[PDB]
């Protein structure tokens, strides 16, 4: 009963030729109309959103805190001797900082020298297109001391005592608000509380806090945070080639051949946290310099 | 700030709607 | 080697009844007047087994529970669960932090099968439980003569070859060989279907042991008289024992609904594996490894398995079976509720099924006029004229001259269903007089009987003389009844409207034609006459001792004939008409005499009035029957004697060229042969019976119907449906519901099958376009086993769109439950629109939160990564892992809501297959509640506190609820114009391509 393939009375795969053509033509017209309808409605949907601002921004309320070595499990395990053991790290650090070189920020029509000292926020009018393409404040690699260097094509980084820079999640129109001068026990930090978003790293328990001996932070002018002169963001369309602030963190006194956990928590009023997302506001890393 | 959404009001309205729709359906199947 | 055992049981029985009394006593070794010694009786009792059939094969409860856990649909869900655990096993050992989805789905599918098994098992067990409450087996002790003494022992203690005596009322214990009878009449209705009580004489009469009178049978009841006999057969070796053993050892077959579900699964898995394999090859062609492609194949195949359609179909069948049990039409098998609708040839039994199996006064004769009495089982018919003097005289002749009286408890029972002691004919007369002529108690004692004369062996006449209580004449009233040929010879006067007239042939010949009219009608007629004895020649003191001629045999006054026959049940003729109207062939299959079978066939509708048999044409033309062409005869009567000498081709021709067929004098084995002959044509068969002879026919038929009270236990167990109220019209209700639920099942299946396209398309394009997952697994479960359950169940409550009892029975090779048109509608057109609506809501949610749809291409690579917490959207923003995952889950929730929104329109359009939603109407309250509960449940799953934590379903911004509205309206309007073109244009495009 499964050899209905053909017959002398015209049937193919179950039906005739003229029936195959009728059904195929119907399905082509039907699916064509469906495609045109879906495209028209998706076009109306495109007309309901603007080009300079996302309609809903509540799902990114607490900005994240990422790092340069995008490790497979936020773990930095390598050998201080073997150059190939830490190649995956250095490669990502060089590729990340490839857009921060002095040659990359050379056009004066799209770059603006903010300053050597963190200042107040820089609001460049409204988010509409009435104004031209906004300017992006420059950020030279020299600000991250001891983790930038004047190396060649390959940034000879730190083998012993590694470097891990942190970055604040770029959010459109987000204005960072550092904590008030009434700091509720925020782990010794400089007195530059008004024009920089503080970020302090620490261990996770009584063991990690003891294994991690000394940490050295590097930022704009020597402050462990992000300067407010680089915010807010005006979208990729209005501010292409934008360079968000960076801040490096070096762990000098580490216990070699021991995996220790570090939590770099960014503080501020507009910086939230989450017990489900260990990256919202805070940031975790598992460093282990095994020799 | 635009980074805030009154999810409690929408959630409350959704729960009230579900309650009203279910009790109305129960009245529908109880024709008396 | 059971094949030979069953073959030796499909053959009609043999015997040695044709033996002289000396040869019988020599073969069995038994005294003809003393039986045998009790020691010999105990030696045989402990040699071959007690006189009782071996109990039925006990069916343990764990066996049928495992049965409910298996099947065809539950097996597909089982293979789905197995495939889920196989995929999860591959994902566990092969990749890092494996996902629990597949395991969750496998245990859910297993739970679905187990729960469906528990429910269906509880239903079938409930049916069998209420069935056990009908076995009222009262032990019946037999009267056995052993060692020269009479003793009453249990029926099981009876052995082979021993004297047994039976009295009018007692039941024939085993199969007896009559040796001496005294006006003994037995009842062969439950065994051979012979309606009128067949008498039993010691002399051998027919070569067939069933037709001869020297044999009493197992389970038969001696109506009147007393007789003796030697037990020839005992236990299972008996006639009804071999019939019951044959019934138990027969095949049930495959119900039509089961074959339809199997074909449905064939198409489901066909397209499922086609898509899975083609996408397995496509995934390998793109970039994915065998490890990943295997998981894709399993996911696509398992995804195309309706997880909830099992429970919905089961509840559909259960609901219709509930309505069946409400009308006292219980079904033992659940799916058997549908077989009646697919039936196209009904083989019915005459005695006890088509008829009432009870002698009843059919017609009366008075004033040379035929008067038909009401013969309904509940007395709901036309009442004859009961105000003439001829009736007032005939009623007294019958109520007085009759050896029939009611028993002790016959008080609260109705006039018909009550028990009467005596002859069946006298019982019918007593009931007719007690019903249409007041009461016979005070009417019988009013005329004190002086001298009587019972029925004679030759010239059968029954007469009696009574005193006259009239206040105008003291003459003695003599009455007599008998065969019309015996009364015509002893009559000279004729009563008319109160006065007398001579025996003029002008009205005597009219009496002869009336006699042949009621006789040719298959009825048994009797004549009643009376006369006023002159008180001058026979005073009030004279005693007419029954010795000589004290009464004038001739010169009597004939009042009128009184016929009688077993009448059909009340709604039987109308039911036969309804069955024929629906295109169901009605074929009578009974072992009764042909002269009565043809009359009952014409009276109920099996033989349409006007149609002639092969013999009727030869009788109308006065030519030999061998001359008329059988093609000129639509109806035909087939005698059992001739049926024994038939081949397969001959029976095929009998059924192919004759539209109204009646099989008479057919043995139970021949009944089975007839059912098989009907099944050879390829049509669904339903056998409706009551006696043990209906057991092998009800078992082999596609569906058996047994009478709940007037039926035997063997055929009632071997059947698939029981009529607890014996209302034969329930057959019509059954054939209606069987078609109703069939169409509703089509609608329900198209509903569950429409939701598969939007359930699989997100994963399909997830593999192709490399976009984030649009629809989640738990959300899919909330659709298939959550919301959609109530709408799909409500789809069973839909009513008929046109008259279903008007269309012809569905062709099994053409009208399948799930044809290629339902796939073109659900999978092809409606489900496609639902998938597009889901993708629209998806792109709306992502584009509004910063991820433009064009930007979503190739994004899943880094999207699903658990450590890339800086994923650029279309606005340059950096999204963490949990943030964008929260968006994906709060993106799965509206996809599920979109499914419910499009299911609103899909349910409204599936509710009607041809009619318009405005024509039919939203009168289905269960469907309204289905939409209300569906929407309220979908809203609750999204807005309940703690859902984004447990089920990962996050709340929806109100505008999301409207992203799916245009697609639902589109679906509704499209299907509406579809059904409109089907209505206006019933020819072929919209009908043969989309109408399923
Ligand atoms: C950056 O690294 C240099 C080493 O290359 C550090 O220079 C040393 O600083 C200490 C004081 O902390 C002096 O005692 C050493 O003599 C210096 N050595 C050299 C070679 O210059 C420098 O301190 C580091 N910078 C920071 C901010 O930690
Ligand atoms: C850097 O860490 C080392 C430990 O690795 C510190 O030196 C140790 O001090 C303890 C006493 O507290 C001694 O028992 C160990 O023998 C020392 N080890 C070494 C290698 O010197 C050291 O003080 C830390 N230095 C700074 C600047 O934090
Ligand atoms: C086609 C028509 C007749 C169906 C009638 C039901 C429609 C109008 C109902 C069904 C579900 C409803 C939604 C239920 C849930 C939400 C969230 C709540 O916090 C605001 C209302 C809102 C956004 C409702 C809008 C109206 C809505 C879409
Ligand atoms: C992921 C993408 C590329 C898969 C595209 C699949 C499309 C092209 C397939 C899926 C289901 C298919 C249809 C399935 C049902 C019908 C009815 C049948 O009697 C003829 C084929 C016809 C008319 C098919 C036409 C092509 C079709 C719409
Ligand atoms: C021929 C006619 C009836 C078709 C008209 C199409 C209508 C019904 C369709 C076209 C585009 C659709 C809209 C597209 C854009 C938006 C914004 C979104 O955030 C919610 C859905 C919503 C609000 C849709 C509602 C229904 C809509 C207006
Ligand atoms: C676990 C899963 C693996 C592939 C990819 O990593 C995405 C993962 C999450 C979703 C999960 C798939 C697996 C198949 C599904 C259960 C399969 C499915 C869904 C519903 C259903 O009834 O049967 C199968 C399609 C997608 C699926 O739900
Ligand atoms: C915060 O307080 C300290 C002294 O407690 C003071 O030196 C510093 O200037 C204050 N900063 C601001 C911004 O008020
Ligand atoms: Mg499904
Ligand atoms: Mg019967
Ligand atoms: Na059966």
């Amino acid at each position: 009963k499964k050899f209905i393939w053909n017959s002398e009375k015209k049937e193919f795969l179950g039906r005739t030729g003229g029936s195959w053509f009728k059904i195929l033509l119907f399905y082509v017209i039907f699916y064509g109309c469906l495609a045109g309808i879906f495209i028209g409605t998706i076009q109306v949907m495109l007309l309901t959103i603007s080009e300079f601002k996302p309609t809903y921004q509540d799902r990114v309320a607490p900005p994240g805190l990422t790092q340069i070595p995008q490790s497979q499990k936020t773990e930095i395990s390598f050998r201080p001797n073997d150059p190939q053991s830490y190649e995956s790290y250095v490669v990502s650090i060089v590729r990340f900082l490839e857009k921060y070189k002095d040659l990359a920020q050379k056009d004066d029509m799209i770059f603006e020298d903010c300053g050597n000292v963190p200042s107040e926020l820089k609001e460049r009018g409204e988010y509409n297109n009435e104004r031209g393409e906004r300017k992006v404040c420059r950020f030279r690699l020299e600000w991250l001391g001891n983790c930038s260097g004047l190396n060649d094509e390959t940034y000879g980084y730190k083998d012993g005592k590694p470097c891990v820079i942190i970055k604040l999640n770029r959010v459109l129109g987000f204005k960072p608000k550092p904590p008030k001068n009434e700091s509720l026990e925020t782990y010794p930090v400089m007195k530059y509380n008004p024009y920089v978003l503080p970020v302090h790293c620490t261990g996770k328990r009584d063991e990690d806090k003891e294994k991690v001996g000394t940490m050295e932070y590097f930022g704009l002018g020597g402050y462990p945070g992000f300067p407010l002169q680089y915010y807010p963001y005006y979208g990729k369309l209005l501010q292409p080639k934008y360079l968000q602030p960076l801040m490096a963190v070096q762990f000098t006194n580490l216990t070699m051949d021991t995996e220790i956990r570090i939590e770099c928590k960014a503080y501020g009023e507009n910086i939230g946290y989450s017990e489900k997302d260990r990256f919202q506001g805070r940031f975790d890393v598992k460093i282990e310099v095994k020799s | 700030d635009p980074f805030y959404y009154d999810y409690e009001t929408v959630r409350n309205g959704g729960l009230i709607f579900a309650a009203l729709a279910f009790i109305v359906g129960l009245i529908i199947i109880l024709s008396k | 080697k059971e094949r030979d055992m069953d073959e030796l049981k499909k053959e009609v029985s043999m015997d040695d009844h044709k033996l002289s009394l000396d040869e019988l006593h020599r073969k069995y070794g038994t005294d003809l007047s003393r039986g045998l010694t009790p020691a010999r009786a105990a030696e045989i009792l402990a040699r071959d087994g007690p006189n009782a059939l071996t109990p039925p094969p006990t069916t343990p409860e764990w066996v049928k529970f495992c049965r409910q856990l298996f099947g065809g649909f539950s097996m597909l869900l089982w293979i789905g669960a197995i495939l889920c655990f196989l995929a999860y096993g591959i994902q566990a050992a092969t990749e890092e932090e494996p996902q629990n989805d597949n395991l969750y789905l496998g245990v859910v599918l297993s739970a679905v099968v187990i729960i469906t098994g528990c429910f269906s098992y509880y239903q079938e067990a409930k049916s069998s439980k209420i069935m056990e409450s009908f076995k009222n087996m009262v032990p019946q002790q037999a009267l056995v003569i052993r060692n020269g003494e009479k003793m009453s022992i249990n029926a099981e203690e009876v052995v082979v070859g021993d004297l047994v005596e039976v009295k009018g009322g007692d039941r024939i214990p085993a199969d007896l060989r009559i040796i001496s009878a005294n006006g003994c009449k037995v009842d062969n209705s439950s065994l051979t279907g012979e309606s009128e009580p067949q008498t039993r004489s010691p002399d051998f009469t027919n070569e067939n042991p069933l037709e001869t009178r020297n044999i009493a049978f197992f389970s038969t009841n001696c109506v009147e008289g007393t007789a003796r006999g030697i037990v020839v057969y005992t236990g299972d070796r008996t006639v009804m024992g071999r019939i019951a053993t044959l019934a138990s050892g027969l095949e049930g077959g495959q119900t039509p609904i089961a074959a339809e579900i199997e074909h449905f699964i064939h198409i489901i898995t066909g397209v499922a594996v086609f898509l899975g394999v083609s996408f397995f090859i496509l995934s390998l062609i793109l970039e994915y490894t065998w490890l990943e492609a295997v998981i894709f194949l399993i996911g696509i195949i398992v995804a195309n398995v309706p997880e909830g359609l099992l429970a919905t179909v089961t509840v559909c069948l259960t609901l219709t079976a509930k309505r069946m049990a409400r009308k006292n039409c219980l079904v033992k098998n659940l799916e058997a509720v549908e077989t009646l609708g697919s039936t196209s040839t009904i083989c019915s039994d005459k005695t006890g099924t088509l008829t009432q199996n009870r002698m009843t006064v059919a017609h009366m004769w008075s004033d040379n006029q035929i008067h038909e009495a009401d013969t309904t089982e509940n007395q709901s018919g036309v009442s004859f004229d009961k105000t003439s003097a001829t009736w007032l005289a005939l009623s007294r002749i019958a109520g007085l001259c009759n050896r029939a009286v009611f028993q002790a408890n016959q008080e609260n029972l109705p006039i018909l269903k009550r028990a009467v002691a005596g002859d069946a004919s006298e019982s019918a007369l007593l009931k007719c007089i007690e019903l249409c002529c007041g009461s016979v108690k005070e009417m019988r004692e009013r005329y004190t009987k002086i001298v009587e004369i019972p029925f004679n062996s030759t010239n059968k006449y029954q007469l009696s003389i009574h005193k006259n209580p009239n206040t105008a004449e003291p003459r003695h009233l003599l009455v007599m009844k008998g065969a019309p040929e015996r009364i015509l010879d002893r009559c000279s006067s004729i009563l008319i409207h109160g006065k007398e007239q001579p025996l003029d042939e002008e009205l005597k010949d009219a009496f002869q034609n009336a006699y042949l009219e009621l006789g040719g009608l298959g009825e048994r007629v009797l004549g009643f006459c009376h006369l006023f004895l002159p008180d001058e020649q026979f005073p009030e003191g004279f005693q007419f001792d029954t010795d000589d001629v004290n009464f004038p045999l001739d010169n009597l006054c004939f009042v009128g004939l009184i016929s009688m026959i077993d009448p059909p049940r009340a709604a039987v003729p109308d039911a036969v008409g309804k069955c024929r109207s629906a295109g169901i062939k009605v074929i009578m299959v009974t072992g009764d005499h042909p002269i009565t079978a043809k009359a009952i066939a014409k009276g109920v509708g099996i033989i349409s009035e006007g149609n002639e048999t092969v013999e009727d044409i030869a009788a109308r033309l006065n030519i030999p029957v061998s001359q008329v062409n059988p093609r000129d005869a639509k109806a035909c009567v087939v005698h059992g004697s001739d049926l024994k000498d038939m081949t397969s081709e001959q029976l095929d021709d009998i059924l192919k060229y004759h539209t109204e067929i009646v099989f008479a004098r057919t043995s139970p084995q021949q009944k089975l042969i007839i059912v098989e002959g009907c099944q050879r044509q390829g049509a669904i068969v339903a056998v409706t019976g009551d006696g043990v002879n209906d057991s092998p026919a009800s078992k082999k038929a596609d569906i058996g119907v047994a009478m709940g009270i007037a039926g035997s236990d063997v055929s009632k167990q071997a059947a698939d449906m029981i009529l607890l109220d014996d209302n034969f019209a329930s057959i019509v209700t059954g054939v209606e519901e069987g078609r109703l639920i069939f169409d509703n099942l089509k609608k329900s299946i198209a509903y569950t099958l429409t939701s598969n396209i939007p359930e699989i398309t997100p994963f399909l394009i997830f593999i192709i376009a490399n976009i984030p997952l649009p629809l989640g697994t738990v959300t899919i479960l909330c659709i298939d086993l959550g919301t959609d359950m109530v709408p799909a169940i409500s789809l069973a409550y839909e009513q008929a769109e046109s008259d279903i009892m008007k269309r012809q029975p569905r062709n099994p090779k053409t009208d399948k439950l799930v044809n290629e048109q339902l796939i073109s509608m659900a999978y092809g057109q409606i489900g496609m629109i639902q998938a597009l609506g889901g993708f629209f809501t998806y792109f709306v949610i992502l584009a509004e939160n910063g991820f433009l749809p064009i930007h979503l291409l190739g994004l899943r690579v880094n999207w699903d990564d658990r450590w890339i917490n800086d994923v650029e959207d279309s606005y340059g923003q950096q999204w963490t892992y949990e943030q964008r995952k929260i968006v994906e889950f709060t993106c799965h929730t509206p996809f599920f809501v979109t499914i419910v929104v499009v299911q609103w329109a899909d349910l409204v359009i599936c509710k009607t297959r041809r009619n318009s939603v405005f024509q039919q109407g939203m009168k289905n309250k269960i469907l309204i509640f289905g939409l209300f509960e569906e929407t309220a449940l979908a809203a609750f799953l999204s807005y309940c506190p703690g859902m984004g934590v447990a089920l990962r379903m996050y709340p929806l911004k109100p505008t999301w609820w409207f992203c799916a509205f245009p697609y639902s309206l589109l679906i509704f309007v499209y299907d509406e114009v579809r059904k409109l073109i089907i209505r206006r244009r019933p020819g072929g495009w919209v009908e043969k391509e989309t109408y399923y």
